[PDB]
RNA sequence: GAUAGAAAUUUUUAUCCUGACGCUAUAGAGAUAGUACCGUAAGGGAAAGAUGAAAGAAUAAAAUAAAAGUAAAAAAAAGCAAAGAUUACCCCUUCUACCUUUUGCAUAAUGGUUUAACCAGAAAAAAUCUAACAAAGAGAACUUUAGCUAGAUACCCCGAAACCAG
């Protein structure tokens, strides 16, 4: 007998139908765009601008960063306060 | 795994010595690690039980059981209990001997 | 010749280079053979392993009994506990009753799914070939064409040589397998060809002759070796590394 | 034996087919958008992000609704989206 | 105890059909094919027991919350039913306690 | 070599039909049958042990068990917040250089470790970095410039003998993640984000000379390396005469992960090609 | 002790043990002296001080608090400022 | 207290290769069938098939003649029915049925007329045994001061009065 032919995994980009109402909810999240692009990134037909976060986005993330995450002088001054205190 | 930069002084600062360049004229052979370093390991069972175990050994497995009963014979003032495994290629010592062990190999140059 | 460094306490082992153009056309040359694939240590105990492996790792049972829960209907009690004069039951679809279900029985689709750590499936092929080796039970063709597609001349090539009742045939990629021994292996039971990628130890353990192809000796020596000196896996090898493409 | 499309995309999968194919678009559009309503009854926290008091760390806050139950006498009229809790 | 009087016809099976040559032939794909393929993607059955291994609670457990929602209404009951039993048995049940 | 192969010879041929496991490994499973284990089944007679509804484990029968007598007190208080830091001793970074797992001709930080197998580091489990231990300060003869997450006096002097280059940097698990594996991270198609400050907690840790902090004044670092160096009476080599110079003074920027990368720069593995943009809110959000 | 949860199937832990004990690596419990808080004027001073020592549980109260919490809590922790962190180990134990 | 238990953040390459270390008439669906039959009603719900190529070969043919139960062939002092034996079946000598439950049962304590079919130990945290590789192991995510990965060794059946909803 002839074996039959070895299971091999294709290199090429796959792209889910979005209309198709049985395609798995994680094979259309904005992520799996970007993981084609690292695979792939000339063959996955993605556009690199999407990569970068859009204008309403980076304004969320500039306050989000901005009021949870103090900066260094205001680290720096908070610990001259409390050293004086306890002092 | 890199093998390892040669060095104009031996044996390097953190003891590792590299192997003879010709194979020893002895009927046994101890094969280096994948890591390069001698294949000698403590092994304890029950809690109590302290063995020594020599692996990857090829060739006359009990040429190095002689060798290694009149090696430690001084030291305690008795022959030690071993064990041969022939179908591995593996001693086995009852105690703690790794230190001395190892030391003795690398004067033999394995 | 060895194209990867040799050990050097050791020196490789050599077997003749044969052909299947012709009947007598053997021991047409010499081929070295790495020590560290093809004269192993032969592990009698770690093929055992491997060969069970391959058949209880994709063994996945149907036989599903309905136990007393699922059976179709026993829900009321069937006659009062005390006064009746016969033994007390609670349903009439216990185990003990003739209908009953199963109170210990096969339950569900069960699985058996274990996977043996990768360096001793490694050492598994190494030592089948040691095993094929050492009993004569190998032999290296060279570049495996045969004159005709005639199934008939497959026999007769290996009643005259003594290759036993059953050979395995080999190759180093599907695609580039000749016409000729395509067609003549196709309608033979005990002569089967299957690619480099499809060889492993049941293959070789039923079929009583083993056939390298010396393109497929390289092949095999330089991904079995490669596990001998290899760093344990960070990420799965699939993806990039920096000397492992 | 298994459905192959599961059981709650039945009725989502019904109003692609037969009648309800015909149905004008911007009719269509406007039902499957299931936005959630104004809060009427529990009180929601502005902060997505909160700081537990016990623990003193950053921990993910979420406002749930809470369900609340409309009779059929409250169809005839304006309540205000609100009814039994 | 009676058994029977007259005996069977003998099975002649074929070592050498299709099956029995070629079974468990590409098991070493992953080892001889660059890591591309698991051997883990080769197992033919059941969607939630493709390489995968466990006792009875874990099995059925694992059935609802992968092809939960595509089960039929009976099914879907003694589902429900096997786990309880199983759960009250594994943890309020036995002798090494 | 291997003498056995010389009997395989005389022996028949290894087939399915003649294979033995290895003597020891499968214990023979016992089943209650027969005399032996019969009648009772190893279970007992009557109670709640034939009958297997014996209590829950740790309960002693109504008396209040052992472990509800003993007073709470806090031991394991906060341990899902506390920082945990691999130790490194110079013995095994002297094992390490010595057998060629990292070079000190280039520039060795945590990623060049995790490579040579050295540590491995789980950010999941509250892990941020490794931390130098002096294990091997006497015989370590290497010359490194090392990055490291916190360091020790003793480890901080022995490496200056030799004329290293010993910083402390802080890594947020969000970064540690990517730092320490960051081939996967590649993969992801997301573009490399600002390294993100350490918390007040630790900021006089970095912010002071005398741990090499990375966000301390350079200023204070001649001084304070003489200091060490008159402490354990070790001369003090004069760093900027070596050839090496232009490696050993390589940095990062504090809002930098890797070396010579930027934040917002995007990585295509695949076509060995980097990414940059463009837009200036785009740049001053990942240089700020 | 729940041996399998009903959601993923693992072993679950008490945290009744874990909020009062702590286990060193060495496989030693370690735990408070019960009633250190209570009735303070009434003991005498070297009853007190008794009371406010750490001490250790022996085996059978080791093995028991093993098979009530999970793998996890049995792992090689490295923290920063331990004072316990020189204690994980053994040390000239001849068994 | 019993126990309950997330998320942020991660991973997942397509089609064929689908059949069976599943049962064979007390098994497998309840099914030859929700039909007979028992209930006013909701509801409960079975047993049942066997010749051969041709029975348009029934002065018809082949197959085991093997379960308990009877017939061929009723019984002859004496005893847990048997053993030691013996020229000889008894006669002689020696032995307080079997399980369960108990401090202790031939007990006049429990259960069984006998036969066939069916009916009851199941889980891998720590451990021991065997092996791979070893300051590192694992085909990612973890464990590591000789350890890590894989295999093998494990924890029953029948029964209440009741409780809640429709
Ligand atoms: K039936
Ligand atoms: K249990
Ligand atoms: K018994
Ligand atoms: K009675
Ligand atoms: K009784
Ligand atoms: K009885
Ligand atoms: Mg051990
Ligand atoms: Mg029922
Ligand atoms: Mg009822
Ligand atoms: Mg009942
Ligand atoms: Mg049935
Ligand atoms: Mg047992
Ligand atoms: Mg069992
Ligand atoms: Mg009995
Ligand atoms: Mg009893
Ligand atoms: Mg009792
Ligand atoms: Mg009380
Ligand atoms: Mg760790
Ligand atoms: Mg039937
Ligand atoms: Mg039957
Ligand atoms: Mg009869
Ligand atoms: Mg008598
Ligand atoms: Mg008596
Ligand atoms: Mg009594
Ligand atoms: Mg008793
Ligand atoms: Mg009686
Ligand atoms: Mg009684
Ligand atoms: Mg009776
Ligand atoms: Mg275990
Ligand atoms: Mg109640
Ligand atoms: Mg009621």
């Amino acid at each position: 007998y002839r074996a039959r032919p070895p299971p091999r995994r294709s290199q090429e980009p796959r792209w889910p139908d979005p209309d198709d109402p049985l395609t798995p909810r994680w094979q259309l999240s904005p992520r799996y765009a970007a993981k084609q692009f690292a695979r792939h990134g000339a063959a996955s037909g993605v556009a690199a601008g999407s990569l970068w976060p859009s204008q309403e986005q980076l304004r969320e993330l500039e306050a989000e960063e901005r009021e949870w995450y103090p900066s260094l002088a205001a680290m720096q001054e908070s610990l001259r306060v409390q050293q004086l205190a306890e002092e | 795994i890199p093998r390892p930069p040669k060095h104009e002084h031996y044996p390097t600062p953190s003891g590792w010595q590299p192997p003879r360049d010709p194979a020893p004229s002895l009927p046994y052979f101890v094969r280096r690690s994948r890591m390069h370093n001698i294949p000698v390991y403590r092994d304890i069972t029950h809690g109590n039980r302290q063995m020594t175990v020599i692996r990857k050994v090829e060739g006359d497995i009990w040429a190095l059981q002689k060798d290694v009963e009149d090696f430690l014979s001084p030291l305690l003032g008795k022959t030690p209990v071993t064990q041969v495994n022939e179908v591995t290629g593996t001693l086995r010592v009852k105690g703690y001997f790794d230190q001395q062990l190892k030391a003795w190999l690398l004067e033999k140059g394995f | 010749k060895c194209e990867l460094p040799v050990p050097a306490h050791r020196r490789p082992v050599q077997a003749w280079i044969e052909s299947l153009r012709g009947y007598e056309q053997e021991r047409v040359g010499l081929t070295e053979l790495h020590p560290d694939v093809f004269s192993t240590a032969p592990r009698l105990d770690i093929l055992h392993q491997v060969a069970i492996w391959q058949k209880n790792f994709k063994r996945i049972s149907y036989a599903k009994t309905k136990t007393r829960a699922e059976v179709r209907g026993g829900g009321r009690k069937p006659w009062v506990q005390k006064g009746s004069g016969r033994a007390r039951h609670g349903s009439i679809r216990s185990p003990i009753w003739r209908g009953g279900g199963v109170a210990h029985g096969p339950r569900g689709p069960t699985s058996y799914y274990y996977m043996l750590p990768m360096k001793v499936r490694v050492q598994g092929l190494k030592v089948a070939l040691t095993v094929k080796l050492a009993q004569d039970d190998l032999h290296i063709v060279d570049s495996l064409e045969l004159p005709t597609a005639d199934p008939q001349y497959l026999i007769e090539l290996a009643r005259y040589r003594r290759w036993g009742d059953s050979v395995l045939l080999v190759d180093l990629e599907h695609e580039d397998m000749p016409q000729n021994v395509v067609a003549a292996t196709s309608g033979l039971k005990t002569f089967n060809l299957v690619p480099a990628v499809g060889l492993n130890v049941h293959s070789m353990l039923k079929h009583q002759t083993l056939v390298l192809t010396l393109p497929t000796v390289a092949f095999l020596e330089e991904k079995l070796l490669w596990h001998n000196s290899r760093y344990t896996p960070l990420y799965p090898f699939r993806l990039p590394y920096c000397d492992f493409p | 034996p298994l459905h192959k499309v599961p059981v709650g995309l039945w009725k989502q999968l019904r109003l692609w087919e037969g009648i309800y194919s015909r149905l004008p678009r911007h009719y269509l559009r406007s039902l499957e958008e299931a936005r959630t309503p104004t809060p009427v009854h529990y009180r929601p926290h502005g902060a997505k992000f909160k700081i537990n008091p016990k623990n003193w760390q950053r921990e993910r806050v979420e406002d749930v609704p809470i369900p609340v139950h409309y009779p059929p006498e409250s169809q005839l009229g304006l309540w205000g989206g609100e009814g039994w809790v | 105890f009676h058994v029977r009087v007259t005996l069977p016809p003998r099975k002649v099976v074929d070592r050498w059909n299709e099956k029995r040559a070629m079974f468990g032939v590409y098991d070493n794909i992953g080892i001889l094919g660059n890591f591309e393929k698991h051997p883990k993607e080769l197992i033919k059955g059941p969607i939630w027991l493709r390489g995968w291994k466990g006792n009875e609670l874990q099995r059925c457990i694992r059935k609802k919350r992968m092809v939960g929602n595509r089960m039929f209404i009976d099914d879907l009951h003694n589902l429900n039913k096997r786990i309880s039993y199983l759960y009250k048995h594994f943890n309020r049940h036995g002798k090494y306690r | 070599g291997p003498r056995a192969l010389d009997l395989l010879r005389a022996l028949p041929r290894v087939s399915l039909a003649n294979l033995k496991p290895n003597p020891g490994s499968r214990k023979p499973e016992r089943r209650p049958r027969g005399r032996r284990r019969g009648r009772k089944c190893g279970r007992g007679h009557k109670g709640e042990r034939q009958r297997g509804t014996r209590p829950r484990l740790g309960f002693e029968g109504g008396q209040t068990p052992f472990y509800l007598r003993i007073p709470k007190y806090g031991f394991n208080e906060g341990h899902s917040f506390r920082h945990q830091y691999q130790p490194l001793s110079l013995n095994r970074l002297q094992y390490l250089i010595d057998l060629g797992r990292v070079d000190p001709t280039q520039p060795i930080d945590l990623t060049q470790l995790v490579n040579g197998r050295g540590v491995t580091i789980q950010p999941s489990k509250r892990d941020y970095g490794v931390q130098l231990v002096e294990e091997g300060a006497d015989t370590f003869k290497a010359k490194v410039n090392i990055e490291v997450q916190m360091a020790s006096e003793l480890a901080i002097a022995a490496i200056e003998k030799n004329g290293g280059v010993v910083t402390t940097a802080f890594y947020d698990p969000r970064s540690l993640e990517i730092l320490c594996k960051p081939v996967p991270f590649f993969l992801r198609g997301q573009p490399i984000p600002k390294r993100m400050l350490p918390p007040e907690a630790l900021v006089p840790y970095y912010t002071d000379a005398k741990n090499r902090g990375y966000l301390a004044d350079p200023a204070r670092f001649p001084e304070a390396r003489l200091e060490l160096a008159r402490k354990y009476g070790y001369v003090l080599p004069d760093i900027t005469k070596d050839e090496l110079f232009k490696m050993l003074s390589t940095r990062k920027d504090p809002r930098q992960i890797f070396f010579g990368l930027a934040p917002g720069w995007v990585v295509n593995m695949a076509d060995k090609k980097i990414l940059k943009p463009t837009d200036e809110n785009l740049l001053k959000y990942y240089s700020s | 002790v729940t041996y399998f949860s009903s959601r993923k199937g693992k072993r679950k832990t008490v945290k009744a043990v874990i909020y009062r004990f702590l286990r060193l690596h060495s496989g030693l419990w370690l735990r408070r002296k019960a009633g250190y808080k209570k009735k303070l004027w009434k003991k005498t001073a070297a009853r007190k001080r008794r009371l406010r020592e750490f001490v250790f549980c022996n085996k059978t109260q080791s093995k028991l608090l093993d098979k009530m919490t999970t793998s996890f809590w049995k792992r090689r922790n490295w923290y920063a400022d331990d004072p316990y962190q020189k204690y994980q180990d053994r040390t000239n134990l001849k068994v």
